């Protein structure tokens, strides 16, 4: 039963009625060999094999 | 043949390093001694 | 002679920081550096008009540049040129991270 008002689906970027743009991730601040330098970021590849940060882009081409 | 330094380097000092090895070696010989100090400098830190 | 010095002059000779100390040298006797440049140029024009195939994967700068410090006395390949003795086989790129 569902009243009127009430979330019946979900859209994109929304989990459970509220807005998420992003992950959660496990991090240390601490300097690394000077992969970090100025404003750089070292990842781990968990990331890239279970497709943390993946994302689909669709474009149009037409005539 | 070089000061031995017993107290510490901040960035004042490091220029004044640089600037000195610079006239008395030349920019050849001080570029190699960068390379080497920015190793040990990544590595300690 | 100081005991551990061996990864690093093999580093200095395979980088190509041999050809950065030799420019020095060879400045160092000059007082236009716009001239000297003007000079190298031409004879790498003299050396590929003549012998036009050799080139190409010889530079013909570093060429002049090798030849010069022969004469000196300083022991230098040809070009500067180095073979990687211990490639897998045809085919195959070293990662130079």
């Amino acid at each position: 039963c569902i009243k009127k008002g009430q979330i019946l689906a979900d859209g994109a970027a929304t989990v459970g009625g509220e807005l998420a743009l992003g992950k959660n991730v496990l991090v240390a601040y601490m300097p690394w060999e000077g992969y970090n330098s100025e404003d750089a970021v070292l990842i781990s590849e968990r990331l890239v094999y279970e497709d943390i940060y993946t994302s689909f882009h669709i474009r149009k081409y037409e005539i | 043949n070089l000061v031995f330094h017993n107290k510490a380097i901040n960035g004042t000092a490091m220029k004044r390093l640089i600037s000195r090895l610079i006239d008395h070696f030349g920019m050849a010989y001080t570029s190699h001694i960068l390379d080497q100090v920015k190793t040990l400098g990544f590595q300690q830190a | 002679r100081i005991p551990f010095l061996e990864e690093q002059v093999r580093k200095i000779r395979d980088g190509g920081k041999l050809l950065t100390m030799d420019i020095h040298r060879l400045l160092l006797n000059e007082d236009n550096r716009f001239d000297f440049v003007n000079e190298i140029a031409a004879e790498a024009k003299q050396y590929v008009e003549n012998n036009r195939d050799e080139y190409g994967a010889k530079k013909a700068i570093l060429h002049v540049l090798s030849n010069r410090m022969n004469d000196a006395g300083v022991y230098r390949a040809e070009a500067y040129m180095e073979s990687d003795p211990f490639k897998p086989g045809p085919g195959y790129l070293k990662d130079e991270l």
